[PDB]
């Protein structure tokens, strides 16, 4: 198995996506021999399966591996502390995953956490706060100051294309998180919001493209007007009861 | 095999298969066909050109994609029905993001075409004129009991 | 308001000349108290640059006895000086030298030659002593003279060297003054939010030497009304209404206060007829002048915000003609105001009517309490 994660590693440097993909596919085998064999192991088989996710649209797996192979904080906010266990080089390597992973993980739901990573670092605190921000501005410019980084071979990342690709997912977060709520909104608001995305003909252009993508919904777009219009309920009352009820439970079982 | 055996990659072919690719947005056969291309590949002409073009029609940006596509292009001639083939997916999308849509706006957006064309695409997809084309207990109970129960608890 | 009193008002020489010079040049050529206060008051003194100035017409009848004993007293204070700093330079002692230095600076000050004042002031860097008596005195100079040839980034740098310099006292205002130039220069140089802050953080209780007492109670005052972006309700509320200190300057030009107080409680009419009647004296501030206009349609813009949030729908007519200011007038301010995207204000003039608004609304208050039990859940697994 690990002669397979290293060839399939090997032919993801200087080898095509899908062989790899398959490969891991193939590659998971029970966790138990790696436990015993060795610490290290298991988080180098994380940390494939977090490249794979990586190269997975879905950034969901590679954030459950990844975490695996190092603590992660968990849904419902609860820290996970990975074991110190492994060869410190090892360590060494998983902190550098974790790194990796941080992209992975700013994708997969929030928010600003950077505790178990050193404060005094800007490389990830200075980008936590780019996107906080919600301007680009910032936010290119932190890919071009830090330009090594990313380049760390340089063939095998000519073009930087990963980076700028989930730059661009990034970007239109902020917009879906106004998330209309509003049954008829003003166009002049939405040019000024929309105005500070680089496009000015965005809106009119970058406004509808948000409705094909369907993060946003957006009523009465391309009106003669040009204004823009915006059982169940028990059931989301109910899914919140219960997540009370499990804090609670764990409050009392303390 | 082009990337295997860098001496064998061959420009033409390698531009028809992504022009087909596109064709059959919006499946991923686009996206696939690019994570097999190097980047020192996907920079050279045409190749840049017509990942240029699909870049236009993944972020929907269909006058521009007309604008910008040179209709007499060389390697589209033997493309049997790429510009179709390209409508169909604007269709899809359109079908997806309008309730109602201007009849001259959605010729735009087809390629410029005459009412006579606009009138084959609308009869494919079951498109109409209006004013315009037309386009488009008892457990809950128990639950709250059981909650409130754990509450008091 | 009367110029003897404003004029009396300002120690610094500048402020004495060079504000008659504004008032006289800025609103009316014709006037005589901007004229003849300052040909008087320049007679008094060694530059015939502004005398002579004042000899040309708009200014008071050329004298050629007061321009040939200015003129010839200087050349020889410029022989002695010249001589007294050859024997400086060559009895070797660093404090008879800094006073060449400084009284070279002294002496083209007041012979208005800017430029070198501002040289052989900074000339006594070498020389000091001290940094802190020596050198901080040697920024103060370069402040004033820098104010005065209207470069307020040098201000700004020998304000960071004099308050970095290591040796500071608390008891001593220099805090006070360093504080005004800083002030100054922000104002100088949307809202800076920096100059409010500066004039607003203390009063040495000893006169400003740059700043009139009344000056920084109307500076600090505007400056942080129409701070919107940067002002906090403590900024309006914590660092101007509950800040004792600065009611010291505040309780001077009262029209201010009130108009403050105005703004505050909401009357935002009263604010702005307040500052429609004093419009046309600070005009006539040196200082102020430049940032009248802007400072202005800010508060204008952040009472409309006020107004604007607070209601859901805008009779906007009634707005007008209940306004105390012209309807048509204010819809004309509210358009220039909309494109800025200072106000996301939804309206149509010819309708009068306009709205703001800042299973979707249900859904949100739903994605908030589900936020908050987010919160909670972290907490219990930081807790385990």
């Amino acid at each position: 198995y690990f002669s397979l994660v290293g060839l399939l590693r090997l032919h993801s440097l200087l080898g095509d996506y899908y062989q790899a993909i398959k490969v891991l596919e193939n590659i998971e085998l029970n966790k138990k021999s790696m436990y015993s064999r060795v610490p290290e192991c298991q988080v180098t088989t994380y940390y494939y399966v977090g490249f794979a996710y990586l190269m997975m649209r879905r950034y969901q797996d590679a954030i459950r591996v990844f975490a695996n192979i190092l603590l992660y904080i968990q849904r419902t906010k609860s820290m996970f502390q990975r074991t110190t266990y492994k060869y410190e080089m090892i360590n060494k390597q998983n902190e550098q995953m974790h790194a990796l992973l941080a992209i992975a993980l700013t994708m997969y739901p929030m928010r600003i956490d950077e505790s178990i990573h050193l404060q005094l670092r800007e490389k990830y605190g200075d980008k936590m706060l780019r996107m906080q921000k919600g301007d680009p501005q910032v936010y290119e410019e932190l890919f071009s100051y830090s330009c090594p980084k990313f380049l760390s071979e340089p063939f095998l990342q000519q073009l930087k294309v990963f980076s700028d690709e989930v730059q661009q997912q990034a970007q239109l977060s902020t917009i879906r998180s106004f998330l209309k709520l509003y049954t008829t909104m003003p166009v002049a608001k939405l040019a000024g919001f929309l105005d500070l995305t680089e496009q000015e003909f965005r809106i009119q252009l970058l406004v509808f493209k948000h409705k094909m993508k369907n993060l946003v919904w957006t009523s009465g777009i391309s009106a003669l007007d040009g204004e823009f219009q915006s059982x169940x309920x028990x059931x989301x009352x109910x899914x919140x009861x219960x997540x009370x009820x499990x804090x609670x439970x764990x409050x009392x079982x303390x | 095999l082009y990337q295997f055996n860098p001496a064998f990659f061959q420009t033409t072919v390698t531009a028809q298969i992504l022009l087909k690719a596109l064709t059959n947005l919006p499946h991923t056969d686009f996206t696939l066909c690019k994570c097999m291309i190097d980047q020192a590949h996907q920079e050279e002409r045409p190749i840049r050109q017509i990942l240029y073009l699909g870049d236009l029609l993944e972020t929907c940006h269909f006058q521009a994609f007309w604008q910008a596509l040179d209709e007499n292009m060389d390697l589209l001639e033997g493309i049997t029905g790429f510009e179709d083939s390209v409508r169909k997916f604007i269709c899809h999308v359109v079908g997806i993001t309008y309730q109602h849509i201007d009849r001259w706006l959605l010729a735009e957006m087809l390629g410029d075409l005459s009412d006579s064309q606009l009138k084959v695409w609308m009869s494919k997809y079951g498109w109409s004129a209006d004013e315009q084309i037309f386009i488009c207990x008892x457990x809950x109970x128990x639950x709250x009991x059981x909650x409130x129960x754990x509450x008091x608890x | 308001y009367d110029l003897t009193t404003r004029i009396a008002h300002f120690l610094d020489r500048h402020l004495v000349f060079p504000l008659l010079e504004f008032l006289s040049v800025k609103e009316i050529y014709n006037e005589k108290e901007l004229l003849q206060g300052k040909l008087d008051l320049l007679s008094d003194t060694n530059m015939v640059d502004f005398a002579m100035d004042v000899y040309k017409n708009l200014y008071s009848d050329d004298i050629p006895h007061a321009l040939r004993e200015k003129r010839t007293t200087v050349v020889a204070q410029l022989k002695q000086l010249q001589a007294e700093t050859e024997p400086i330079v060559k009895h070797g002692f660093r404090q008879e030298y800094l006073d060449t230095l400084y009284r070279y600076a002294k002496f083209q000050y007041e012979c208005g030659n800017y430029s070198g004042a501002a040289e052989y002031l900074y000339f006594f860097r070498v020389l000091v002593p001290a940094t802190d008596r020596n050198a901080l005195s040697s920024l103060w100079g370069k402040l004033a003279s820098e104010i005065l040839m209207q470069n307020w980034d040098a201000a700004m740098e020998d304000l960071t060297r004099l308050k970095e310099t290591i040796d500071n006292n608390s008891v001593s205002s220099p805090l006070q003054s360093l504080q005004q130039r800083t002030w100054l220069i922000h104002w100088s140089l949307k809202g800076r939010d920096n100059i409010i802050d500066l004039f607003l953080y203390q009063p040495q209780y000893l006169n400003a030497i740059q700043t009139m007492c009344p000056h920084i109670l109307r500076y600090l005052t505007t400056a942080v009304i129409t701070n919107k972006d940067v002002r906090k309700r403590r900024q309006v509320l914590k660092d101007l209404v509950k800040v004792i200190q600065q009611e010291s300057y505040t309780y001077k030009d009262p029209i201010t206060e009130f108009v403050e107080c105005l703004y505050v409680n909401f009357d935002f009419d009263g604010a702005q007829k307040k500052l429609r009647e004093c419009e046309s004296v600070l005009v006539n501030d040196f200082f102020l002048v430049a940032c009248l206009e802007d400072f202005i349609e800010n508060a204008r813009l952040f009472i409309f915000e006020t107004f604007c949030r607070i209601h859901q729908c805008i009779s906007i007519n009634m707005l007008a003609d209940k306004l105390n200011m012209t309807p048509e007038e204010a819809e004309r301010w509210i358009v220039n105001l909309i494109r800025n995207a200072r106000l996301d204000a939804k309206i149509d003039s010819k309708l009068g009517h306009v709205v703001m608004g800042n299973x979707x609304x249900x859904x949100x208050x739903x994605x908030x309490x589900x936020x908050x039990x987010x919160x909670x859940x972290x907490x219990x697994x930081x807790x385990x």
